[PDB]
């Protein structure tokens, strides 16, 4: 029946695509022109509508394409950009959930993480094949992601950079394959220059390339590598940024067998290299992650935990970490007697000295292309590739010489975290877009106004990962609706892991350790 | 539980 | 944990046993000792407990055993008792359906059935050894069967009548094993002696060992072979009988794609020797059967379903053919005007002329030892051996020759009826026992007054199988609470086969052919 | 549908 398709599509065309794939064509055709027009874009690639009808997916998606023939080989370097339609209900998967002696059965529908199967790409693939006339072409898979159902798509800025950026991935991933030279210390460490960085306690979201916001609590901005008394390069004005990582600080509740009952929970949420640079490749990407390192190697994040006196509206207070504590109650952070001192000492009882760092993994993110190397870095068939590909990529930053410090095959460079990640956002009193990770522990906390017990089923949900994530998943949405407002809309789904400390180790070391020395910009609190 | 892993590229 | 039982029974005795195990073995040792008291049962023989505490079975049971050395092998041959206990719970099965694209579990208790598991026996076997010494020993399976939970214990006549008949089948078994001579119609061929029949129209039922109700329309009567003018035998009075068949027939509502809508399907509940005689074998069992073919093929069946004219109270009154026929309605059989001529019309138009032949088979009857051979006949792991043995049955019967009318190698003996049998009785209006299975077709059709939707979703379900049989034997019950009432009591389940009309050929003609002559006694109707 | 086969005896 499936294989009818090799009698289907022989010859002729037909009238066919979805609504919604057929106006991202349109909008998406308009906007390479224009980019032309403006001299933005160079006229060197194709823009591709994939369907749902002429071929074998679920969802259909537009295809940003750019091709070079390598060393021979013809080579086609693709970023999909998933068109979820409202109006189209795929057929839901069953999942069967054993629950002890009880077997129930939940239907649900599937997320791009359920779509985009090993079949999904190779079909759209095979279409561009179709569509290019490469036939005999490999692609190269630069991260499909999602435009979401939504919104309106009379965006034309938004929709424009997004070609702009999907092309960047493409002609980077054409060059990484072409043999293109690496980044490294090497090439910031004029003889003459050198790095400094600061912790931004930020008091706002940053915002993915679609406009939606992301959590963080803390900005690390590494300043561009320089020295006073270099030449003055003629009459410019430029931000003196090479790159910036931003993360968050949680505070779990944790078991213990003396320590105090919170970790300093360090979460990378996003990498970004300054505006000025074009090329996304991971030797940029590890070198800009030593940044959030720094946060709590050399700086105190906890100053991020300060809560905003005067502000009545913090639904994230410090004074919650009080129903946590033996006081069970919320300490009065609202007065005129509530100080720094006290601060500090809620937190010497509260959270534990040792910080641990962790980061998000988005396969369908800004950065996909680049993730997935370090999501199958966590285990699975290609583990072993993956993982050398990564440290790789630190030799590339240092000469060689991350493997003095540890051995990756004994320390594997991303644990598992488990529960995984719930995205979205939730509209606020002015109906601005929040991130929905703010019930987070003290959140959830305030949320419930010290109903421990109400908190407790909501963080066993978040915690125990022997229950199956769909009962989780929607205890989850059930706690939003009740804590957070029903005014939330839901975003693609993401990993979590740990990154090794012996990585993290090798990493900041290596760096130093080849003189790329950082100067902290907050020389004492 | 478990890894999948997707049809990723130029790492691989 | 379940070899520990390699420790646990090393050495040693204990106290234990259930309550009705307890009391069984109690009553049963009483009765052996009157029965011996009386010179009714000879004292070569032992009655054990059989456990659930001491070994491995979820049901109690008492063994009911005897033994011999034959050709130098020890030989035991055991009929189980089984002793339900109503205060005892077994822990349930999962029955998982698989409803299409639905999946559900049921959970339901053990019957008899799903307790005597191949291994069930070979716990018992192994009791026995420890019980006798003869560790070495063959057991031979003379038919487990049960013995309810629901009656008082208090029946000394019942009880004694059951290790009567127990003995009197293990004692048939060592012999058969042991090479004993065959029934044949050579026995009954006497120079001077022939066979006679006639089909009782009873009016009553009859009962098995335990006194419960059998269903029979017709109870067919073989007459003792014999002749006037033999020599009397001294100063005698006997009943002239020599076997009997028990059956009842059904009207089956079947398909067509010209034939009437009904089915005359003759069903065998029960085969007995004349009381005279004590042995039960194949050969006995074989013979008596050709009293139910007789029941079609010589005289005729369709007299059973003239309705009890004058009497109000006729639950399977024929006049309620007439909702299945064209005439939606009952057939007023009430009247004066109501005749013979009209009820053969009423058959004309609804009954099927060509007989069908079908008998009950219950692994846990009365006749289980003979019984389990024709279930296997039916198909499994040893149809073939369990057929060798019908045909073996029936060769000694005639001298040989059945293979001179067909091979039982094409034409198995019994084929499955699929939809199996719930038995059990309910109480009439004076709390007399009666068969269940009086809501027969006509039955329903009385008990739904003409609601033939009613009717037809209880046909379904009696007919349906490829509905699992637990959602079958749950609709059972909920149209029996409704339309025979709720003082219902069920009992051990039964299987349903189709006898191969060729066995049936062979089986009559073979016997007629070796000179076995019977006469019709209802020369004309 | 299929038949199950109990520990019969002296027949087979």
């Amino acid at each position: 029946a499936g294989n009818l398709n090799s009698i289907f599509q022989r010859s002729g065309r037909t009238d066919g695509g979805d609504a919604r794939a057929s106006e991202a064509l349109a909008v998406f055709n308009k906007l390479k022109e224009e980019a032309i027009a403006q001299q933005d874009l160079h006229d060197d690639f194709l823009v591709f509508r994939f369907d749902r009808d002429q071929n074998r997916v679920g969802y259909s998606a537009l295809l940003v394409v750019k091709r070079a023939a390598i060393n021979g080989q013809q080579v086609i370097v693709t970023r999909p950009l998933v068109m979820p339609n409202d109006q189209i209900t795929l057929p839901t998967k069953k999942l069967t959930i054993q629950n002890g002696m009880h077997q129930e059965t939940i239907e649900a529908e599937a997320d791009v993480q359920d779509v985009f199967t090993t079949q999904y790409w190779n079909r759209i693939c095979d279409s561009i094949r179709q569509q290019t006339g490469k036939h005999d072409a490999m692609v190269i898979n630069a991260g499909p992601t999602v435009i979401p159902a939504d919104f309106d798509l009379k965006d034309e800025l938004v929709l424009k950079q997004l070609l702009i950026k999907s092309v960047n991935l493409c002609d980077d991933m054409l060059a990484k394959r072409s043999g293109e030279q690496p980044f490294s210390v090497a090439m910031l460490k004029g003889t003459d220059e050198t790095l400094a960085a600061r912790l931004n306690f930020t008091g706002k979201p940053m915002h993915d390339s679609l406009g939606y916001p992301i959590r963080s609590d803390i900005l690390v901005s590494l300043n561009r590598v320089k020295k006073p008394g270099q030449q003055e390069n003629e009459f410019y004005e430029a931000e003196d940024k090479l790159n910036q990582v931003s993360c968050f600080v949680n505070l779990e509740y944790t078991p213990q067998p003396q320590l105090p009952p919170l970790t300093p929970a360090i979460v990378i949420t996003d990498v970004r290299q300054a505006e000025w640079l074009k090329a996304n490749t991971m030797e940029l990407y590890l070198f800009a992650l030593s940044n959030a390192f720094r946060v709590t190697a050399n700086q105190s994040w906890a100053r991020s935990l300060l809560p905003q006196l005067g502000k009545v509206k913090d639904m994230r207070d410090i004074g919650a970490i009080g129903y946590l504590s033996r006081l069970a109650a919320r300490v009065e952070t609202k007065t005129e007697t509530f100080t720094d001192q006290n601060f500090a000492e809620l937190l010497y009882n509260m959270v534990r000295p040792s910080p641990v760092f962790m980061s998000d993994l988005n396969r369908f993110g800004d950065n996909a292309a680049i993730e997935n190397v370090f999501i199958d870095a966590l285990g699975g068939v290609n583990q072993q590739r993956a993982v050398a590909a990564i440290i790789a990529g630190v030799n590339n930053l240092i000469g060689g010489g991350f493997e003095k410090f540890f051995d990756h095959n004994t320390m594997p460079i991303i644990q598992p975290y488990g529960t995984d990640i719930q995205l979205g956002y939730y509209l606020d009193g002015e109906g601005e877009k929040q991130d929905r990770r703010d019930l987070d522990v003290l959140g959830a906390l305030n949320a419930s106004d010290g109903n421990i017990q109400e908190w407790m089923s909501w963080y066993g949900t978040q915690c125990n990962v022997a229950v199956h994530p769909e009962l989780r998943a929607r205890q989850s949405k059930n706690f939003d609706r009740q804590y957070l407002g029903n005014s939330v809309t839901y975003t693609t789904r993401a990993h979590r892991g740990i990154w090794n400390p012996k990585f993290i180790e090798a990493l900041d070391k290596a760096i130093a350790s080849v003189g790329l020395t950082v100067a902290m910009d907050n020389v004492a609190q | 539980p478990q890894f999948g892993v997707g049809q990723g590229s130029g790492f691989y």
